[PDB]
């Protein structure tokens, strides 16, 4: 149950982000970010479905599927960094950051977890997160260090996610007690490896990593932003009108 | 001897290449049709783009992203064999938003379940595959060759929006009723990405004599007609069309008449999308303007 | 089944423009045009409320919520103008006074219907459109004669919709059946009243009518454009996901 | 006898009028006590206008929009009343934006589920009326007769949304389980409406010796507890409180210890919502710029 429900968060995760990615499909700056963001989205769908499969399979019923489509916003075990709009591109790219930075620190950790499938999940994740990785620091210092216009919606970007960065750092009773089996990655050690990555990144950007103390937690038992509700709504939809069958 | 030496080799097929001696019309004809070409990939992003964030399935909606990735793909590799004929990518992109070029007339049809996704995966990429293969001897190489690269890619995902319209075509009622409702309203948009009767098509003669075309658009459409209806009875499907039938004597699936007044303003750019798909990409590139300079600005330090 | 589809069609327009009202709860340019939306949302829904009850009593089954929460996009009958985004306020403006003009033209012939219940809707209706037709007739031309900026903004959304207008006008076989019996309007002869009333409006505030043929059609016979599905995706789940239940 | 006076008509109870004298301090507070009342009434639309698209029925849909339209209309009320007092509703409406004063703190929490909608229609609006009847009898007339008006309209209101819960509490067991989740997460944010304790509530000496606020926010709130918790019974439901109780010997129920730490991040901006209300906000007033400019300019020929 606990691993199960431990999946399921990083699961969950890559499902919200991926659908988010969806949405630029067509409407990038130019050609290359488009099939970048396609890529990448892909890619995070792809790590999706491993720990929902992964998850069905702790549990012993359902799949995949069952588990994307039948579960309610309460029910939902994403970080709430991943279900925030899309906004400009700068908004979309810091999120992204934000996020890749984390995937590297936890997947380059969870290879090693004594559960042999999350390792397994995180070794194949791991290659694709570096280069989002890449991606995402690519764009931070191409809009910080561009145009004064660019370095400033970027820094406007950083500062209106920040409040969420608190959540990749917060471990729960789950976090702890799978960590102690040495199954979980206690995300408070990630800490250290995320920060030593932005600072960086950020003041290479020539910006600044925000003074103001991050407090938004809660994604991780439920608890959601008003913007799931309306992404499940969308995603669901269809499963919800017709029900059990194949597609 | 400089109009004749080409005259030969496009007669005994010998491939065409970047750097010959070609008439300037035939340059300025294949500028327009390749170009096209991508524009069309690019275009085709917008129907199926929206319905990734909808699509029933995870892995259903995997295979879609790979697609629109792949189209994308698709889209670059057909402006590099473009540029290779002296134009310029940013330039004929613009020509692309101004509307004073074309793209596929098909995208400017909307999709409104998800059957239409299985249904442009079958048959709209079914009919672009068919176009393509009569492509992959065209007189010109950089063409033919990314003609075969690409029919090689597209074909996997055609036979996955075909196993997307099996899935329906043997699922629930409700399922059965929804990919029949697809095919109705795509059949004879897909016809019609073969272009105008033999009648009625200026670029034909110049095309089929520098063999820039292989077949006529009758004819492949007739092709398309041939090797799909098949396809359809087997799911247990119809078309709309009262008139088709097979005809022994000649060997052929005869059809009913394509309705050209429809065609015309599709083209024309009164179809259903047209004005919103243009809308998309021109806001798509104004919005995105700040960030194209700010990389610009960036690669300068 | 004619006279019901002809019933569905009027509530069509009204639901799904009232949905589109509803968006624009709480972010108002000031909050009394806040309370304007919401009071004409609220009208639009009541119509809609009316026409949809008298739908499902023609047909003998179900009822305004199985009618609005269990019809897929491809037998929703609203006209295409209702659908359109919200945009900033003139794109609503401008559409809720192509809307107006359309409705105070309607139902001021429809209340004359030898169909008893669709003269009686209509008659409370008409008191609720002038007063529609007062608010927006008013806002399009405080828009259209304010500030160069406003000017520009709502000639502009005058444009971007006015090629769905030729719906308004378009009678197909059961419009003609149902208006050589005196039920229905023939739309072909609102023309005159629609114009009259939106071409000197447009003028009186130094904007010019599109020149542009409008020619888009098809909200009716259930081929609508893209908008109408994730629309209805947020408008169901609740009901999708709990079918058959007391609210 | 200027002050003199001034005890005297509030000690026997007449109420105070626009144009009549008053301390400056008791004039001051009560800008900023019914400025705030007007913030809520605002903001508080937000929350709810999140359920309107999506709300499960016509006619809960129906109740809801007259709901925020009344929402609405009591804030412009409630400015009236403020602005006899001296100050302009631009003025203390620029102060909420930038969050030098208050709004309720309740609706710093998200709408999560429908039953959330019913929830606060109960709850939220019932804390809210025992609130705003006990501050019917205020020293200050145009608020006291706000609020009589408001009561007698938002108690309507306040039954649709009891209503609302009872069809859930009675309906499927997926439906009751929605509103126990609901009840869950509102039930202490509830409480928290009625302000800090007694022990810490600074403006309280004041507000009941000039008989502004005529019980105490403990008082209330206990009120509050007693009117509800039989409510919540009938509906087959519970607290999340395991301290709660009733007490025979004080005839109260006898409730659990309030979160402290939360209700001052609250009311300190760092709740959940709190920004993306703000922002919210923020946002409407910026957009909505060229449309003001434009009505004003208009105004002038
Ligand atoms: C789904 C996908 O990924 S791409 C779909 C298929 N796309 C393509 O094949 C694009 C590449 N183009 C071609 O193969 C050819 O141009 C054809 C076969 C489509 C048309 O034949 P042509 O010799 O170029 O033109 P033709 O003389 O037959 O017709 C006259 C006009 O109608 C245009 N036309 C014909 N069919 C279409 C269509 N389906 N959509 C838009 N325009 C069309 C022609 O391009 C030409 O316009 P132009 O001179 O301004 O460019
Ligand atoms: C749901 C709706 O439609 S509105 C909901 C109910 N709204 C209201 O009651 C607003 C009108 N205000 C009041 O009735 C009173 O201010 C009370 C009873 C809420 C609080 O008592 P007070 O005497 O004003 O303040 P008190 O000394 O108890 O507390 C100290 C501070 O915390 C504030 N505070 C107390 N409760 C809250 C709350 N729930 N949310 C935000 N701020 C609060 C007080 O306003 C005061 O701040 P301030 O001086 O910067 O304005």
């Amino acid at each position: 149950n606990q691993l199960t429900a431990y999946t399921l968060r990083l699961g969950d995760n890559c499902l919200v982000l991926s659908q988010r990615l969806g949405e630029w499909c067509g409407h990038a700056p130019e050609l290359e970010i488009d099939l970048a963001l396609a890529n990448i989205g892909l890619d995070l769908l792809g790590q999706a479905r491993n720990f929902l499969s992964y998850a069905a399979e702790l549990a012993g019923e359902g799949d995949e599927d069952t588990l994307a489509f039948t579960r309610d916003e309460r029910q939902f075990s994403n970080l709430l960094l991943v279900e925030q709009p899309n906004g400009n591109f700068a908004d979309t790219i810091a999120r992204q950051y934000f996020i890749d930075a984390w995937h590297v620190a936890l997947f380059t950790r969870l290879m090693e977890s004594r559960d042999p499938q999350l390792a397994a999940i995180s070794a194949k994740a791991i290659k694709e997160a570096r280069y989002h990785l890449r991606f995402s620091r690519g764009w931070l210092e191409r809009l910080g260090n561009g145009t004064d216009v660019s370095g400033q919606k970027m820094q406007q970007a950083i500062n209106k996610l920040w409040r969420f960065t608190a959540e990749l750092f917060d471990a729960d009773e789950i976090d702890i007690a799978l960590s102690e089996e040495g199954i979980a990655v206690d995300p408070r050690t990630l800490r250290a490896a995320w920060e030593a990555e932005v600072f960086a990144g950020i003041n290479e950007a020539t910006l600044n990593v925000p003074q103001e103390q991050a407090y938004r937690t809660g994604g991780k038992k439920g608890l959601h932003t008003e913007h799931l509700g309306p992404m499940l709504a969308e995603m669901q939809y269809l499963q919800r009108v017709l029900p059990g069958q194949q597609w | 001897t400089q109009e004749e030496r080409f005259e030969q080799r496009i007669a005994q097929e010998t491939a065409i290449e970047p750097q010959d001696w070609m008439p300037d019309a035939y340059r300025k004809t294949l500028i327009r049709q390749i170009g096209q070409h991508a524009h069309s990939e690019i275009v085709g992003m917008l129907p199926e783009g929206n319905w990734i964030t909808r699509a029933p399935t995870l892995r259903r909606k995997a295979i879609l992203l790979a697609k629109v990735q792949d189209e994308a793909g698709h889209g670059l590799y057909l402006y590099s064999a473009a540029e290779t004929l002296g134009c310029a990518r940013e330039d004929i992109y613009q020509k692309m938003l101004d509307g004073r070029m074309k793209y596929s007339s098909i995208f400017n049809y909307p999709t409104l379940s998800w059957a239409d996704i299985g249904v442009i995966g079958w048959l709209v990429d079914g009919a672009a595959i068919v176009n393509q293969v009569a492509l992959c001897r065209t007189s010109y190489g950089p063409y033919a060759r990314a003609m075969v690269k690409i029919c090689k890619e597209e074909s996997f995902h055609q036979r996955q929006g075909f196993e997307a319209c099996m899935a329906l075509a043997q699922g629930s009622e409700a399922q059965k009723q929804m990919l029949q409702d697809a095919i109705n309203r795509f059949w004879w948009p897909a016809l019609m990405m073969f272009g105008p009767n033999d009648d009625n098509s200026p670029n034909s003669a110049r095309s089929l004599t520098w063999k820039i075309k292989r077949f006529t658009n009758d004819e492949l459409r007739q092709r398309f007609v041939d090797n799909t209806v098949p396809q359809v009875e087997m799911l247990g499907m119809t078309v709309p069309d009262p008139d088709l039938h097979f005809d022994t004597e000649s060997g052929h699936y005869r059809f009913g008449e394509i309705d050209w007044q429809e065609f015309n303003e599709v083209i024309n750019g009164r179809g259903i999308c047209n004005q919103e798909r243009l809308d998309a990409k021109r806001k798509a590139w104004e919005e995105g303007t700040w960030v194209r300079e700010a990389a610009l600005a960036h690669a300068q330090k």
